[PDB]
């Protein structure tokens, strides 16, 4: 799996391959592990894919009735569910879940909850086996304040050589805009991305 | 950790007629629930007059059998040609098998022909070389599923004679080759229905005074 | 250890021209050890009847449990329980100890009152119905039984011609079974009439 | 413990248990009676894990005991029988089961017939005309095969007893220390004081 | 596996079952249990077939050789000595085998016990296998010395009915053999399922088993 | 015994009319890591036997050497070394076959899977497999690893009896396995979408391709899967 | 086990092979996995058989009282979200692999759902022993806009793939057709490709074969008036 | 095997071995004898695992013959429990040790004294006065402590001996069927037929 | 650990972290893992101190027979050496090697040697536990027949990036320069390389 989420000017890019893997078969190559827990905040799946969802559908229930009574929540208390899921039901569940959200106030938010529940605010966010491989490409290419196409272009490089090395990476390329604006749907094929 | 053994399913069956005997065997080859080939032959004319099958872990079926045609072929150079008796084939290969006794060759080997008396004959191998001759012998993955069959159709076992009432027994009468094929059909037909290892072809190598002859049959794909 | 093969037995039904057949072996044993051939595995609530095989205790527990609910059943239904609705029965009961099970393999025979159908099913321990149309195996010969079965039967048989079928079935699975046998017995059942035979077979 | 026997004959049911209590390479006893009156007329000897055995057969006793004072009636040997097969087949599937085999001999007044069963501590009852556990039977059963009449003597099934008892202080590699006999009949139970 | 042998009077009794068993399926019915090394010599299995087929069979080979050498028949007790000095080299290895040596020689009739753990004991009476156990009730409690041959023969055919009737992994036939000093003289094939209904009538045993 | 460090995933193969084919992507993969990306999986042995191997790469590149050796060793004192006496693909296999074998009886096993592909003296076609446990068995197609799972299934819809080879021709074959490549690109982990592909026949001999890829793929409906279930958007 | 889920136009199929095993042996050569939650919701299942036929047993009789509750006809994302729940709270120990398909008021829907309780979306589907054989036919034939009848032959393909070259999977094809606006078409053996051939002989005894002890009446009847 | 005791009087050497030998839950045999004579005037008793005890007392009675014919001289008793010894210290470290434990019973000629040694398998020699081998020791000695005086009759001893097996009978779990004992002083080896 | 050799113009260079575990405990932080077994033909040692430099000793043992024999040893005959003992003593090493060297005839060349004990000859390679953060890196940024500056810089950059991720590499940045001119070492300080 190759996950990441990255701020911009505008606001949040979240981005997502496609691949789920039982050992060395590809049980499905069409994923969506960009999943949405409320209109404007999405996360990112990885690990567990029965975990990962029993997880994404609580939250998207607690936020839903948080909604009914508080109003819209931050992308801050969305992470604080996710995090209190993931770190008191630590012994029995595999999730490393990248939150990502766009506020007015705050703009671009991206929260990274690796496997022990801990909570990291961070301005990108990388996650999955296949992140291994572009720590140091993503480390180099980063800079905050860049435009929307610079932002898609920087997803899709990065999330292009995690799938070429990882083997439980692969297939589409998925990604989610997060601005004012409202939400946009992004895909990219092995054609395009396998030759950049 | 390194597994040196393997499970290449099959079923065989050796009958022994008053003047001829058979050794069949499917034609299907496996590893767990995948087939490698639909024919792929396990019984074979080792000569003198001699057929041979080791069913179980092919590789070690294919040593031994390969081994004892190389046992024939050295018997004739060492003792002026002389034919090598089916009794005297099923002790040579009995120290063929326990010369490996604490490796051994996985497989449960079936021999047939005819006997010095022109008789038919079937003998029984164990993986370690206990032999004994046999009237009827299925051996492999399907073996528990024939061999009861064998004994009701072949030896009438709890056959009686109608109107004594268990007093007297149903009689032991001979069988013909064309009576002992039906059996060897039907019986893995039957193994085909509620065995997964058992299937695609059926090959019977018939043996008499005449020499060796081979009878092909299909069996289902599933 | 294995608690399926501990006691071991065999049970076999058949379905014929209207009728069914029901047999089973008289052994009980503890694994080499021989200790009754007398224990019958085949009990009947009304018309329905069930040959249990496996871990005797249980065989036992369930007869008795089957007994309990029939009866009780019956007194509000006002009527005997039909096969197929008791095979139902069986497999909710079983289920209902998933992670639990009782260690045995049941096999129900029976005619429908109504509608004269010959019926047979068979379970394994824990609840899944194999309702067959030929033949049902349950036991620590079942492959035997499986391999004689597949080749002896031949549908719409007659009671008569049925009972020599199952009977050679059972004789025949059970003596290339070592803890099979010590006697047997085959039920042969019609729509109102039901005849019980014990077999003569070898002791060892 | 180690063995119990029981043999039914035409008018009573013999059970013969071993007198030894072994802790390791220790014999603690050698005249320990392994069995327990149910009711007058029901006898139950039995054998498996040190406690489990006496807590077991008294915590039986008690029930029994409780229901003949309720009712005023002595239950038949077959209702015990079943009493104690259902409360071992419980056990079986509890977090600590009884490790306890018993022998249940009884004599029936209402059909005049003697009863023996033999249930162990999975909760497997069988009624026999003779039976053992553990061991015991391995070296018994082919002397108990032959010889066995079910019109037998009370001093017959006696005979055949001391002949089973023989074989196993030859066979046996444990001593167990001779064993204790009892008889149940019509009359009540009663103890063979020299055996 | 039901084996036994005895001691008497006129010889040596020696009688087997005929059952080979893989689990719970029995491969064959039709084993032969008693090896013959020599005319004047038997042998027993019990355990592993290919285990003691061959090793015994090295044996007959080994006193075959003796003979040639010296002139002479082999001794029982030498025999058996071969034998349990052959599989002591392997031990530990994995051999399974429970044997007995049986036969005639200058110190009259002769019958050795030896197994694969190390065991070689001379006796009047064995039995082993898983069915031995039973076995031996029948023969305590009949054995004598001045036993005709006619009833040794009886009791030894007798004595493997019992295991083959409560042991599991016992029973098919029962192959009979008696030692004299002119040689062995073998007794026959006689199937357990006939036998038991013979001896059930004829003897009045086994009264809880319904014919 | 060992394990297997550097791994080359499923040979693919079956007989047509007038051959055979056989074909291996080229990727040597590191546990999960897909390492290496230039690895030749298929090593021809004269112009009439193509080898394909899966497995160990340091394995495999060790039976390599071996081959090489062998086809030295058969020119010695050999004037019809490129005519009669020339390497026969049945040869090549039954030493591989009497390798792996004695390998594997010494507990030190050649970690591999292999099928030998080739034309005989007689136009004969031959197709036959061997693997670290010495186990050998020959079919009208045949493949390792995913490629029995997967790729099997769809070259026995062209060829599912001996009957059908006849019938098969080089066009209709080569298609069948182009497709199964695709297929274990689709589904296998560690497989690549670079492959080389081999056909042997016994009239225009020995034809190799290397630097093939995996075309005509289908994602495009893709786009349309949103969610595990109830999601919209 | 090889089960299959095809989309078409204008609703969805589903289909399985017919074989149910214990180790190397068939103990049901004609079992129905095929199982109705609903009427227009069908469910194929994989793995234990007791776990598939109870599990859906459970969800169908709760989805049967949530629709008398509702007024409204079940929706697949319902059975979808309950059998998962379900199967996520016994952490894979119910060993029930589905492919659940229907029609309902907001359309045709096609999921898998593993026994860990993870769920996916797709066109087409496959599950079992036989899955990835069934999968390379998919993944070979598959095409967008399929009609009916393409798809009743495509999916079949596959389990037949699953039928001839897995070894846990065999007999017959079981398939059920869910189309928009028409009611469910349950084709129980739609395919019959594997019928024994006759037995060179009959096998039928003498009357008198067995040898017998005894004979006595059971009587089934109750206890009698007078 | 299981019980071998050993004492040394005033003027002789007296050793008691268990008759029984056992395979699993069988008696194969009720009249063992666990000793080999290794020269006329020195007696070795033994027990161990099954095999190891005889081929390894034979092979010590072999080379002690040997010896005895090269030199036509007797060895020591302590010359030859030395031997003994060192061959089980060998033995210790080797592929497969001999699993034997023995006691060496000796009339030295020279000195005019009885001699008795016990060594285990280890190889650990020591002499004494009176000793045991495996659980035998522990009922034993507390009787031998008591009771054992060095000026002791040969007849005394077999008292002590009797009292000792007695003890073994009455607290033993296993019946070890009796004990065979052998005598050894000036005029040779002689076993004492009724005990 | 984290070694590299890269090929350019001119010939080969490589380069190396200077850092040695113990666990978590770092039992030599000036560590020198670019060795030299013939004049201009150099190896980046990974995996075992022991079992590395045991090898690298027998090595350059061999190409100095062979040198006293036959004259100048190839670069591919090095490597064939060194696979030799990989591969037969596989079960009892844990070696990861790069073999690098300059020919006049072949120029600079890379050889990689796995723990299986495989070959593979490539322009670039990398390992050691450091290599997998910089796949990516290294991927996106290496080019063919790049001058000596360009190829100092991108390893640098790229073992910047690998130490600053894996704990297991650190210390000083050595580089071994290995053309027609000569043999040129190099070396990096932490104060240099962790602002790129
Ligand atoms: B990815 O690899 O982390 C991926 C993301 C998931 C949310 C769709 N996970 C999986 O593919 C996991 C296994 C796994 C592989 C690699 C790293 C961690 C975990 N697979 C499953 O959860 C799975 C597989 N088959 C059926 C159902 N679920
Ligand atoms: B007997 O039970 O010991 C018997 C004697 C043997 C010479 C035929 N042995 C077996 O039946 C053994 C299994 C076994 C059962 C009980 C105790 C010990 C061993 N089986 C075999 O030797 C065997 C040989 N070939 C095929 C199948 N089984
Ligand atoms: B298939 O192979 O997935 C099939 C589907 C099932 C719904 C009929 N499963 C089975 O056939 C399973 C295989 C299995 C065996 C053992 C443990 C778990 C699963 N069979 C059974 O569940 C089964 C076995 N015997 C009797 C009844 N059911
Ligand atoms: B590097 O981490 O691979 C490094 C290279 C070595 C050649 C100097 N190896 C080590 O530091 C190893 C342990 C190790 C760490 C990480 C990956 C693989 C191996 N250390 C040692 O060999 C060592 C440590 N302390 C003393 C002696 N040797
Ligand atoms: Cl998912
Ligand atoms: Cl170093
Ligand atoms: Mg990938
Ligand atoms: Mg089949
Ligand atoms: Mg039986
Ligand atoms: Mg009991
Ligand atoms: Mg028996
Ligand atoms: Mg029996």
């Amino acid at each position: 799996t190759s996950i990441m989420a990255v701020t911009f000017k505008d606001g949040v890019i979240l981005g997502a391959d496609s691949r789920t893997t039982t050992g060395a078969y590809i049980a499905n190559r069409v994923t969506d592990k960009l999943t949405r827990v409320h209109d404007k905040i999405w996360c990112c799946r990885s690990g567990s894919a029965a975990d990962t969802q029993a997880i994404a559908d609580i939250v998207q229930y607690h936020l839903e009735l948080y909604t009914s009574q508080y109003g819209t929540p931050s992308t801050e208390t969305a992470a604080s569910v996710f995090k209190e899921l993931c770190y008191e039901n630590k012994d029995n569940l595999t999730a490393g879940i990248i939150v990502a959200g766009y506020d007015d106030k705050n703009k671009g938010e991206v929260y990274t909850i690796p496997l022990g529940g801990s909570v990291h605010k961070l301005p990108y966010a990388i996650a999955g086996s296949g992140s291994t491989f572009i720590y140091g490409y993503c480390d180099k290419n980063f800079r905050e304040n860049m435009s929307k196409e610079e932002t898609v272009d920087f997803i899709k490089h990065s999330l292009s050589q995690a799938i070429k090395w990882d083997g439980s990476s692969g297939g589409v390329i998925r990604m989610v805009v997060l601005t004012a604006a409202g939400v946009e749907r992004l895909i990219f094929y092995p054609d395009e991305y396998e030759q950049l | 950790q390194f597994n040196p053994y393997g499970d290449n399913g099959g079923t065989i069956l050796g009958i022994a007629g008053e003047d001829f005997a058979v050794l069949a065997g499917d034609t299907r080859n496996i590893t767990d629930y995948s087939i490698n080939s639909r024919y792929e032959p396990k019984v074979f004319d080792c000569g003198d007059n001699i057929v041979m099958s080791a069913n179980g872990f092919a590789a070690d079926g294919d040593a031994l059998v390969k081994r004892f045609k190389n046992s024939v072929k050295w018997y004739h150079f060492d003792h002026n040609d002389k034919k090598l008796s089916i009794n005297s084939a099923a002790r040579n290969i009995q120290h063929l098998l326990y010369s490996r006794r604490f490796f051994p060759y996985y497989v449960y080997n079936i021999i047939a022909g005819l006997d010095e008396d022109g008789k038919g004959a079937v003998y029984s191998f164990d993986p370690v070389g206990s032999y004994q001759r046999e009237q009827c012998r299925a051996g492999g993955a399907a073996a528990s599923l024939i061999m009861p069959f064998l004994d009701n159709q072949v030896n009438f076992k709890n056959q009686y004679e109608p109107g004594t009432n268990g007093k007297v027994k149903k009689p032991l009468k001979y069988l013909s080759v064309e009576e002992v094929i039906k059996l060897v059909r039907d019986s893995f037909t039957s193994a085909t229905e509620r065995h997964i290892q058992v299937g695609d072809g059926l090959e019977i190598l018939i043996v008499t005074k005449d020499g060796v002859r081979k009878e092909f049959y299909e069996l289902k794909r599933d | 250890s294995d608690p399926s093969s501990i006691n071991g037995g065999i049970v076999v039904a058949m379905t014929g021209k209207d009728c069914v057949a029901i047999a089973c072996d008289l052994r009980l044993g503890s694994q080499s050890l021989g200790v009754s051939n007398k224990f019958e595995k085949i009990f009947h609530y009304g018309h329905v009847f069930l040959g249990i095989t496996g871990l005797a205790t249980d065989v036992t527990t369930l007869n008795e449990m089957f007994r309990y609910k029939t009866n009780l059943y019956k007194l509000k239904e006002e009527r005997a329980i039909e096969p197929e609705t008791f095979t139902q029965l069986v497999s909710s009961s079983l289920y209902e100890r998933r992670f639990g099970p009782y260690f045995v393999g049941p096999v129900v025979a029976g005619i429908n009152s109504k509608s004269g159908k010959p019926f047979i099913a068979g379970f394994d321990l824990i609840g899944c119905i194999d309702e067959a149309k030929d033949f049902i195996v349950s036991g620590t010969a079942s492959d035997q039984l499986f391999g004689m079965c597949e080749s002896l039967y031949e549908p719409n048989l007659e009671p008569e011609d049925l009972f020599e079928t199952i009977s050679q079935a059972l004789l025949n699975a059970a003596d290339r079974d070592a803890l099979s046998g010590w006697g047997a017995v085959v039920y042969i059942i019609k729509k109102d009439e039901v005849v019980k035979r014990y077999l003569k077979m070898r002791q060892d | 413990m180690d063995i119990i026997l029981g043999i039914r004959v035409q008018d009573s049911v013999i059970l013969a248990s071993s007198k030894a209590v072994t802790r390791g390479i220790s014999v603690l006893k050698d005249s320990d009676d392994k069995t327990r009156q149910l009711s007058p007329h029901t006898l139950m000897s039995f054998a498996g894990e040190a406690g489990d055995t006496v807590q077991f057969a008294e915590y039986i006793q008690a029930n029994i005991q409780l229901y003949s004072i309720r009712e005023d009636y002595e239950l038949s040997p077959q209702a015990v029988s079943s009493f104690v097969r259902q409360e071992l087949a419980k056990s079986i599937r509890s977090r600590r089961p009884y490790q306890v085999n018993v022998l249940i001999g009884g004599y029936d007044k209402k059909k005049n017939k003697p009863e023996l069963y033999q249930i162990d501590y999975l909760g497997t009852k069988v009624e026999l005309p003779y039976g053992a556990h553990g061991y015991s039977g391995f070296y018994t059963f082919s002397l108990l095969d032959h010889h066995y009449r079910p019109d037998m003597t009370t001093e017959e099934g006696l005979d055949l007893l001391k002949l089973c008892v023989q074989e196993l202080e030859k066979r046996m590699p444990m001593d167990f220390k001779g064993v204790i006999v009892k008889i149940v009949d019509k009359d009540g139970i009663r103890q063979v004081d020299d055996f | 596996t039901t084996t036994l042998a005895f001691k008497f009077r006129h010889g040596v009794i020696v009688a087997a079952d005929s059952r080979a068993t893989a689990g719970a399926y029995i491969a064959s019915q039709t084993v032969k249990k008693v090896i013959e090394i020599n005319p004047y010599l038997l042998g027993t299995m019990a355990g592993g077939a290919a285990d003691c087929s061959f090793w015994e069979r090295l044996l007959a080979r080994q006193c075959r050789i003796y003979e040639l050498r010296n002139k002479e028949r082999i001794s029982v007790a030498a025999a058996s000595k071969l034998l349990a000095n052959m599989v002591y080299q392997y031990k530990g290895m994995g051999l399974s085998m429970g044997t007995m040596i049986c036969g005639w020689d200058k110190r009259g009739p002769g019958l050795y016990y030896v197994d694969s753990e190390g065991n070689r004991i001379s006796g009047a009476t064995f039995s082993v296998g898983s069915g031995s156990v039973y076995a031996y009730g029948v023969l305590d409690s009949n054995y004598k010395w001045d036993l005709s041959v006619e009833d040794a023969l009886y009791l030894g055919k007798r004595s493997i009915l019992a295991a083959a009737h409560r042991d599991a992994y016992s029973g098919g036939s029962v192959n009979l053999y008696h030692v004299t000093e002119d040689g062995w003289i073998y007794h026959g094939n006689h199937d357990v399922g006939e036998l038991f209904w013979k001896v059930k009538e004829e003897e009045g045993s086994f009264n809880n088993v319904i014919g | 015994t060992q394990q297997p460090i550097v791994t080359g995933t499923s040979v693919i193969s079956m007989k047509y009319d007038n051959g055979v084919i056989i074909a291996a992507d080229n990727l040597g993969s590191y546990g999960s890591l897909l390492r290496f990306n230039g690895v030749e999986r298929l090593i021809p042995v004269g112009d009439n036997t193509v080898v394909g191997i899966s497995g160990d790469i340091s394995d495999m590149q060790h039976i390599e050497r071996l081959l090489k050796d062998l086809v030295t060793e058969n020119a010695y004192d050999n004037p019809l070394a490129d005519a009669e006496e020339a390497l026969e693909p049945s040869y090549i296999f039954e030493y591989l076959a009497t390798v792996m074998y004695q390998r594997r009886s010494k507990m030190n096993p050649l970690w591999n899977a292999i099928i030998v592909a080739g034309v005989q003296s007689n136009g004969d076609q031959f197709l036959r497999y061997v693997n670290l446990l010495g186990v050998t068995y020959s079919s009208p197609t045949l493949a390792t690893g995913f490629g029995a799972h997967m790729a099997n299934p769809l070259l026995r819809k062209v060829v599912d009896r001996e009957s059908d080879i006849p019938k098969t021709t080089v066009q209709v074959a080569e298609e069948a396995i182009v497709n199964a490549m695709r297929v274990l690109y689709y589904r296998d982990a560690r497989s690549s979408r670079n492959f080389s592909l081999a056909i042997i026949d016994k009239n225009t001999g020995l034809t190799f391709k290397k630097n093939l890829q995996v075309e005509n793929m289908k994602w495009d409906f893709a786009k349309d899967i949103k969610g595990y279930g109830t999601q919209k958007i | 086990t090889t089960i299959v889920g095809v989309k078409f136009n204008n609703g969805v199929v589903i289909a399985a092979d017919t074989r149910s095993t214990q180790g190397p042996i068939v103990a049901d050569k004609n079992c129905a996995k095929l199982h109705r939650i609903s009427p227009k919701i069908w469910c194929a299942g994989a793995g234990t058989a007791a776990d598939t036929e109870a599990v859906t047993q459970l969800i169908g009789s709760n989805i049967e009282l949530h629709s008398l509750y509702t007024s409204r006809e079940p929706r697949v994302v319902s059975a979808l979200q309950m059998l998962k729940q379900h199967l996520f709270k016994y952490q894979g120990h119910i060993g029930a692999y589905l492919i659940v398909a229907g029609v309902d008021p907001t359309g045709s829907h096609l999921f898998s759902i593993h026994a860990h309780g993870s769920t996916d979306v797709g066109y087409y589907l496959s599950l079992g022993s036989g899955s990835l054989a069934a999968m390379a036919v998919l993944e070979s034939h598959w095409k967008q806009d399929l009609t009916k009848e393409e798809a009743i032959k495509l999916a079949s393909d596959a389990i037949q793939a699953g039928i001839w070259n897995d070894l846990g999977s065999g007999s017959n094809v079981d398939v059920c057709v869910m189309e928009i606006g028409k009611d469910a078409e349950y084709l129980r053996n739609y395919l019959t490709p594997n019928v024994r051939e006759e037995k060179q002989k009959s096998y039928k005894f003498p009357r008198g074969t067995t040898a017998v002890l005894k004979e006595s009446i059971v009587n089934i009847c109750d206890i009698q008036e007078e």
